[PDB]
């Protein structure tokens, strides 16, 4: 479970969230997936599935 | 005379700024004297 | 305290204030109503003082969090007082404002203009503006002039604070030094003296009946004197456009005065600017509920084999009985019409009510406070109330903060030794084998700590246990040499867990010559009676050995005097 | 939410204006006996938990001794923040302070 | 040094009450190492070395249906010197409830002793 | 160490919002969910909160008795001497409130 | 009955829309009973209750419905239900966790805990795990921790342990992404295997335990790793994670007898697996960053491996000899000058470490280093002598028993003559200095050989094809 | 007079074109106060990533009110307020009691924040008489309860059938009723009325 | 050293608690909590 070693003491948004186009979501997924190549493995796997959908696939 | 001074603090809606040695011992804060009179920071490259 | 459990949040200041009956009711885990504490099978009575909502008790689990007597922090509940009581802490201040009041126009009997002059000064002092508060008095150019005077003093205070904020001299949080605090305290004293110094109200010209007290918090009202009743009806046309007095009457009087005189009170009751913007209410001097502290602060005691009830519970249950009893008086009281109904019962109902109020007020006094309680059965000596527990004997501060009972460490008769260094202390193996530093295991010490763990609890220099990365301890006590050799070979295995990956194991070793302890001989009247010595373990010794060069510092004689060794 | 950000920036800015220009520093260029002890202890603590070490251990097993060695060669990556009584401060690197 | 301790298991009983606890052993299953310190009566053999935690007494408790044991408490080991059976008056009939055990502690003179 | 470590060092929960160390408790969760740390002062009884927008799931917690609460999730832990808790407790018996200002907010 | 019960429940649900909740609770309580109590709801009625609940699960997704659901998830030994009824329970659970993902947490926990049961009895559990891992990939988190939580203890029954690993292997084969964490768990059991066996080298217990576990693990790996599986498969994945866990657990702790034979054995499945291991060992034993003790442990591993691993090719061996003499020749050329300078012979731990490994390798495989001519590969005749007479005086600082055996063999082969240097060495001894505070750990480290013979009955037999006993060499 | 009501779902998520769904992917800048372990003293960004950020990926986070997809542009705020935002040497204050640092950081989060009211599309993966189970973006769980499906829709043995008697399949368009976030993984409650 | 009670706070027992005066409480395999 959560300790000061794996969890931020506090988190705050500094701005209102800005919506992003599909073309942007794709450019971000692209680079984030590349840069990060057990929990992280199974997660980029899922991201890989999402980027697949944003390109229209299965 | 604990309860007298306490009564006075409450009626003043006082804030204990926690600067005295006594106050800091009460709340478990590192003393303001001594090796505690400055901060240490690490110089990190890259 | 563990260097591998850091804390991110930090307390930076503490604010003093008063619990409102609304807060209490909201936070409460259970309303307590039963004087009886246990049943025939020793279980907590529901709605009683050991009710399990207030925390785990004995075997039982806490009904609020579900935790055991060990991990359950306890939770507070409340008692509902069927009738308002004066908070015994504040009764003197209540007395001052009550006496100062005009029961007719509901201002203080001190002329409004003066009261405003005090409000101006105190407000300036919240910002530390001492010079300005004297300049305020320099302001002068009958009721039309006065409001212009009030007004121009007011615009001076604003201009001064504005100016003070623009340059360095203050923040919106105020400025509070000793010289400021001194000026503030004088003014409040001066103000209170002037409040009580008035007879006729300076504002409406009427006389209010005088109020008198007890040392047991009862308030009497002395009816009006002859000249004064005459004076009062002469002013009768302008207004057209002894006895015990209940705490409820007193509260109503102050409630209104606090509304009217709110401005001044806003600064009399705040040494700093009141950013919170909360009104100053009369209720603050009264209690409609009592906070029942958590069960873990009210446990029974065992005097050897016999078990004794908690004294704070004995006091709280007396509040509880009186409470039920008043809730019954209140029940029969409503079953009047007496639209029919013959008057005199009015006198007897009052008699019973006075009785209830007095004795609950006594029980509260006794707790804050046994002082405020009527001495029992002439003898016995009073039982300490909460006030006396916090203040009793030498007090929490002296008995548990200045001084403490301590845990790791040792004590022994000292013996002289010319053959150790003047900065060492000769430690007997009997100590050396039981005292451990918690040593964190690293590349640089894995050899050493391996050996310690192999050596075990009983061969010096050894070890008594291992702390794992998940904080858990493993005892080396019951163990064979092989089991120990096994644990010694897994001291430095990698992490199989991301959450503890930053930690290493710890070995609770025996101490050694590399080490430093703190030696102490009492009385400790200067710092050299508590110094750091380098450890030197000496075979076959049963006492602490100390070089002569240190007697001076410790004031030690070697006549069977003892020292403490702290590790 | 936008303005708490602003509030923080003001706090942090004034703190630095206490914490001050390098070239306007005015306290002793010597490391104090207190600063030394804490620097040693704290650096020793970091060594005990696998901080990258900037010197040859040469068989040392006491992390305090390792720190002392690092101090001697001026390889301790720590900075002392000295507070003046109004809360403003001067940052001094361990390497730049004269040690004795 | 000699210390005398009084073991009196009539300490709880409410005055001339039925007797719950009697010196001796029950027939339930209990350690057996116990007989190293204790004779059949549940009293300790005279002369026995006794260190902290050892039995100095064994009785059978009725309300527990178990055989229990008063243990030796000093951190300083000792030997059993006298064991006195303090019988009761008020004419016999009553069984053993009170015992005095006198311990003997060796003092070869130690560091810190005063002369 | 002595006050610090011997003394009665204790990691304790505070509500960052009301500044109390006495009104926090562990939530009691449904099976499968994880317990969280909540403030009894700063949270509404579930009924009363409905009676005044949609209410998120993470914002509800329950005690052992079974009452549901909304809010009171602004808690952390601070290191205090245990005897502080006792003093605060005694003070609240006398109707007095200590309010600890914790940082970071 | 049949239709009476259909009414009873149908009523209960109406009564639940009204909040009376009694009828349901009566039912729930009836299903919650233990597998033993005769009064627990029987199959036929349960068939009914289930098929009715599945048909409109939304009727139950309420606070009032919680208790009923909890009672069905907690149905004892459900995997033990009769075919037809078992099927209705499964369909219900399927239906439940689909409309309400929340309960998947509760269902899977119980599932994992059933991993202590034999393979034949778990099909349904895996079928369900496979299903919901797919549809709720986010679950992998907490369900991974379950893998931790419910691992049988070392004390617990062997059948429990052997089962709970059999299942984890099965799980691995349809939820790859958990694959590493799994292998990490088994290995970290790892430490218990290290516990079992070295000290002993009850004990009869740990033998057959640790023996049943390893033989399993390795046979599953023999199947998981195959050329077909290596080009297009997850064979690669398994080797990788087993090699990683070797570098992080086996090597350091580095006094294990159970356990390093997993790598000994997988290694020798295919030529490249061997290649990868050798070069991997070489890396660790000569990397500039690593701690000297790590370099010494690797070098022991390296030497033991080359000596023992039967499936090694002449040239892979000559490869290691060629690396060692090469690295050694350089050491002496660049460093001999540092000996008569200030310091001790410990400055050269690493030199002796490597020279040991090479000597050791020569003991077991000297018959190979003679090429067709009868000449020595790597000029071993000329090379050994040079080191033996160097200023490092290896013979004095390396393991005593190896240096002795090397002497014997080397002398026999006209390769080198050390025996006078040895004489001189223990003469100078009776009458080149190293502390001995730290000199012992080295003697300790040089005494351990991670692939000296195994003492576990079965594993031994299994290893024979992959092992060279001293008698063989 | 009192506003705890600043935990009210303000998503707003816009409807799309050329399309009909709501775009719920959003980029939010955050500040976060985190610990830095001593092992990372030479790699502080690496350490902040491995300790704090990485564990946030593909989990719901109560503060950004959605699932965190990932992060860009991590920056440590130097405790030395006098340095330039440029320099690669920074100060991190060390705990009095422990060797751990604590610093503020700025980073950018990409968040999938489906609020109530939004229109989403899911891939049908399961059909009982009790609910329809969908997968949004082939990643997040959705579920339409039996009585959020319109009344004239019927069921068979199984698979659903609509208002006009034809079976439904694959992509389905629904509106967000509630978002459950406290379980192991996020789950969306959707409606068709 | 026995008291049987309090099983063991380690889910690979539960093996069987004796308390030492130092308050570790010790279970046979050798958890000290
Ligand atoms: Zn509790
Ligand atoms: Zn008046
Ligand atoms: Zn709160
Ligand atoms: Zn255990």
């Amino acid at each position: 479970t959560a300790t000061t070693l794996n969890t931020p003491v506090v988190i705050h948004a500094t701005q209102l969230p800005q919506h992003v186009s599909t073309d942007e979501v794709l450019q971000f997924l692209e680079s984030f997936i590349d840069e990060k190549e057990t929990n992280l493995s199974s997660s980029i796997s899922q991201l890989k599935r999402i980027q697949r959908d944003f390109k229209g696939l299965p | 005379t604990t309860c007298q001074f306490l009564t006075k603090a409450v009626l003043d809606n006082e804030r204990e700024q926690l600067d005295s040695p006594s106050a800091r011992i009460v709340v478990g804060k590192l003393n303001n004297v001594g090796t505690g009179s400055f901060d240490v920071l690490a110089k990190v490259p890259n | 305290m563990d260097i591998s459990k850091p804390v991110g949040s930090e307390i930076t200041s503490v604010d003093f204030g008063i619990l409102t009956a609304k807060e209490i009711r909201n936070l409460s885990a259970k309303q307590i109503t039963n004087p009886t504490v246990l049943d025939n099978l020793g279980h907590p009575v529901s709605g009683g003082l050991y009710d399990l909502a207030l925390g785990a008790f004995l075997r039982n689990l806490c009904s609020t969090c579900g935790l055991d007597e060990k991990f359950c922090p306890g939770h507070q509940g409340h008692i509902e007082l069927p009738v308002p009581c004066y908070n015994p802490l504040f009764f003197n201040q209540l007395y001052i404002y009550l006496r100062a009041s005009c029961l007719f126009c509901h201002h203080f009997r001190l002329k409004s203009v003066e009261v405003h002059r005090y409000a101006c000064k105190l407000r300036l002092l919240q910002y530390g503006l001492i010079d300005e508060s004297y300049k305020l008095d320099e302001i002068t150019l009958s009721s039309t002039l006065l409001n212009e005077l009030k007004s121009k003093r007011s615009e001076y205070v604003d201009m001064a604070i504005a100016k003070a904020l623009s340059d360095g001299r203050t923040t919106e949080r105020g400025s509070f030094t000793a010289t400021v605090n001194d000026e503030r305290k004088k003014l409040v004293h001066e103000f209170h003296k002037k409040l009580l110094s008035r007879g006729k109200c300076d504002n409406c010209g009427m006389f209010s009946p005088k109020f008198r007290k007890d040392g047991f918090t009862k308030i009497f009202e002395t009816a009006l004197n002859e000249k004064q009743i005459t004076n009062n009806r002469v002013k009768g046309f302008i207004r057209q456009d002894s006895t015990y007095i209940l705490s409820t009457e007193v509260k109503n009087i102050l409630d209104t005065v606090f509304r009217k005189e709110q401005c001044v009170l806003q600064y009399v009751f705040h040494s700093r600017p009141n950013l919170s913007r909360k009104l100053v209410k009369a209720d603050s001097f009264f209690m409609d509920v009592l906070v029942v502290p958590p069960t873990r602060f009210r446990l029974p005691s065992k005097l050897g084999e016999e078990v004794h009830e908690n004294s704070q519970n004995q006091l709280l249950s007396k509040v509880l009985t009186t409470s039920l009893l008043i809730r019954d008086l209140n029940d029969d009281l409503s079953k009047l019409q007496k639209d029919k109904v013959s008057l005199e019962d009015r006198r007897v109902i009052f008699s019973r009510l006075m009785n209830a109020f007095v004795t609950i007020q006594n029980d509260v006094n006794a707790f804050i406070d046994s002082t405020k309680a009527q001495g029992r059965t002439s003898g016995k000596v009073p039982i300490p109330g909460v006030k006396q527990a916090l203040e009793k004997k030498e007090g929490l501060f002296r008995k548990h903060m200045m001084g403490k009972r301590v845990n790791y460490a040792a004590r022994s008769v000292i013996s002289p030794d010319p053959n150790i260094e003047t900065n060492e202390i000769g430690v007997p193996p009997v100590f050396a084998v039981k005292l451990t530093y918690p040593e964190p295991v690293t590349a640089y010490n894995i050899a050493e700590l391996r050996q310690a763990v192999i050596n075990g609890p009983d061969k010096w220099p050894g070890a008594t246990q291992i702390q794992n990365e998940d904080g858990s301890l493993v005892s080396l006590i019951g163990m064979s040499v092989e089991q120990r050799k096994a644990l010694a070979n897994q001291l430095l295995t990698p992490s199989s867990n991301v959450s503890t990956h930053t930690l290493n194991k710890k070995v609770y070793r025996h101490i050694k010559n590399r080490d430093v302890v703190l030696m102490n001989r009492q009385p400790t009247l200067h710092k050299a009676s508590m110094m750091g010595h380098k450890v030197r373990v000496l075979p076959n010794e049963k006492t602490l050995r100390l070089h002569y060069a240190n007697t001076g510092a410790y004031n030690a004689d070697f006549d069977g005097d003892e020292m403490n060794m702290h590790f | 939410p936008e303005d708490f950000q602003q509030h923080e920036q003001i706090r942090r800015k004034t703190l630095k204006e206490k914490a001050i220009p390098k070239d306007q520093r005015a306290t002793t260029p010597y490391m104090t006996k207190y600063e030394r002890a804490r620097i040693l202890g704290t650096r020793a603590l970091q060594i005990s938990m696998n901080a990258p070490v900037f010197v040859d251990l040469e068989g040392e097993t006491d992390p305090l001794r390792i720190a002392m060695k690092e101090l001697a060669e001026k390889k301790i990556p720590l900075v002392i923040r000295r507070y003046l009584p109004d809360g403003s401060f001067e940052d001094w690197s361990v390497e730049e302070l004269i040690v004795d | 040094m000699y210390k005398t301790e009084k073991v009196d298991l009539a300490l709880n009983r409410n005055r001339g009450d039925p007797i719950t606890q009697h010196f001796g052993f029950g027939n339930d299953e209990w350690p057996k190492e116990w007989l190293e310190k204790l004779d059949e009566d549940g009293l300790p053999y005279i002369g026995t070395y006794v260190e902290e935690g050892d039995p100095i007494c064994a009785y059978f408790d009725d309300t527990l249906n178990k055989t229990k044991i008063k243990t030796y408490h000093s951190s300083e080991p000792a030997y059993i010197e006298e064991v006195n059976l303090i019988g009761d008056e008020s004419n016999k009939f009553q069984e053993l409830q009170t015992v005095s055990i006198k311990y003997r502690i060796r003092r070869t003179p130690q560091i810190g002793d005063k002369f | 160490d002595r006050l610090l470590n011997s003394s009665d060092y204790t990691q304790a929960s505070v509500c960052r919002e009301c500044g109390s160390i006495l009104t926090t408790q562990q939530s009691v969760p449904r099976i499968g969910s994880i317990s969280t740390v909540c403030c009894r002062r700063c949270s509404m009884r579930f009924e009363d909160a409905k009676k005044l927008i949609f209410i998120d799931d993470s914002q509800i917690w329950e005690d052992g008795q079974g009452n549901k609460f909304v809010g009171g999730n602004e808690t952390t832990t601070v290191a205090i001497p245990f005897v502080l808790k006792y003093l605060d407790s005694e003070l609240s018996a006398m109707g007095i409130r200590l309010r600890y200002n914790v940082e970071p907010k | 009955s049949a239709a009476m019960y259909s009414r009873f429940v149908k009523s209960a649900l109406d009564d639940l829309d009204k909040n009376d909740s009694t009828q349901i609770g009566i039912i729930a309580n009836q299903v919650a009973l233990p597998s033993k109590n005769p009064e627990r709801i029987n199959d036929k009625n349960l068939n009914i209750l289930l098929d009715i609940l599945s048909s409109n699960i939304n009727r139950i997704e309420s606070s009032r419905g919680t208790f009923l659901i909890q009672s069905i998830i907690n149905f004892e030994k459900w995997w033990e239900l009769p075919p037809h009824t078992l099927s209705k329970y499964i369909y219900f659970i399927k239906i439940l966790c689909s409309s309400i993902p929340k309960w998947w947490q509760d269902v899977s926990m119980i599932l994992v805990s059933c991993f202590i049961l034999p393979i034949k009895q778990t099909v349904c559990h895996h079928d369900m795990l496979k299903y919901f891992l797919r549809m709720i990939p986010s679950s992998m988190g907490f369900i991974d921790t379950y893998l931790a939580k419910f691992f049988p203890n070392k004390n617990d029954t062997r059948r429990k342990l052997v089962n709970y690993t059999s299942n984890l292997l099965k799980l691995r084969g349809y939820c790859s992404e958990l694959g590493f964490q799994i292998w990490s768990l088994l290995i970290e059991k790892i430490i218990s295997i290290d516990v079992e066996l070295q000290n002993e080298l009850g004990i009869k217990e740990l033998s057959t335990k640790l023996d049943s576990i390893l033989t399993l693990v390795s046979t599953h790996v023999e199947e998981q790793v195959t050329p077909e599986s290596l080009e297009s498969g997850e064979g690669v994945g398994v080797f990788n994670t087993l090699t990683t866990l070797f570098k992080t657990h086996v090597l350091p702790t580095y006094y294990t007898r159970s356990i390093q034979y997993i790598m000994f054995h997988v290694s020798q499945q295919q030529l490249e697996l061997m290649d990868s291991f050798l070069v991997t060992l070489i890396d660790i034993s000569f990397a500039v960053n690593e701690a000297a003790e790590k370099k010494i442990k690797s070098l022991q591993y390296l030497g033991s491996y080359i000596a023992r691993a039967k499936k090694l090719s002449r040239t892979q061996i000559i490869f290691v000899a060629s690396y060692l003499t090469s690295w050694l020749n350089r050491y002496v050329i660049e460093r001999e000058e540092e000996v008569d300078q200030r310091g001790g012979m410990e400055r050269f731990k690493h030199f002796y470490a490597a020279f040991q490994a090479l000597c050791y390798i020569f003991c077991f495989r000297h018959n190979i280093f003679r090429d067709t001519d009868g000449n020595w590969e790597c000029e071993l005749d000329k090379f050994f002598q040079r080191m033996v007479i160097s200023k490092f005086n290896p013979l004095k600082f390396c393991n005593e028993n190896v240096m002795l055996m090397f002497a014997r063999i080397a002398q026999q082969e006209s390769v080198a003559y050390c025996f006078s240097i040895i004489e001189n060495n223990n003469n100078e001894r009776l009458r080149s200095s190293w502390s001995l505070a730290t000199r012992q750990q080295f003697i300790d480290l040089q005494s351990y050989f991670p692939y000296d013979p195994l003492f576990l009955k079965n594993y031994k037999i299994l290893m024979k094809e992959y092992y060279i006993e001293w008698s063989e060499a | 007079a009192r506003f705890i009501k600043k935990h009210k779902k303000q998503v707003t998520n816009p409807i799309d074109e050329k399309n009909g769904t709501s775009n719920c992917i959003v980029r939010v800048p955050i500040a976060l106060y985190v610990s830095l372990a001593p092992m990372y003293l030479e790699n502080p960004l690496q350490g902040v990533m491995k300790q704090h950020l990485n564990p946030l990926v593909m989990k719901y986070n109560n503060k950004v009110g959605g699932v965190v997809l990932g992060y860009e542009g991590l920056k440590i705020l130097d405790a030395d307020p006098l340095s330039k935002e440029d320099t690669s040497e920074k100060l991190i204050k060390i705990t009095p009691d422990t060797p751990f640092g604590f610093t503020w950081c700025h980073v950018n989060l990409y968040v999938w924040q489906p609020q109530v009211g939004d229109v989403l599309e899911g891939y049908i993966f399961i059909q009982s008489a009790s609910h329809i189970g969908l997968l949004i973006h082939d990643a997040f769980n959705a579920s339409i309860k039996k009585n959020n499906i319109p009344v004239d829709w019927t069921f068979v043995h199984g698979h659903w059938v609509d208002s006009n008697g034809e079976p439904i399949d694959g992509k389905l368009r629904f509106t967000v009723r509630n978002v459950h976030t406290t379980g192991r993984v996020v789950s969306v409650d959707g409606t068709l009325i | 050293t026995f008291i049987r009670g309090p099983i063991c706070g380690t889910d690979n027992c539960p093996s069987r608690l004796w308390r030492i005066i130092d308050g570790r409480r010790t279970c046979q395999y050798g958890h000290v909590m």
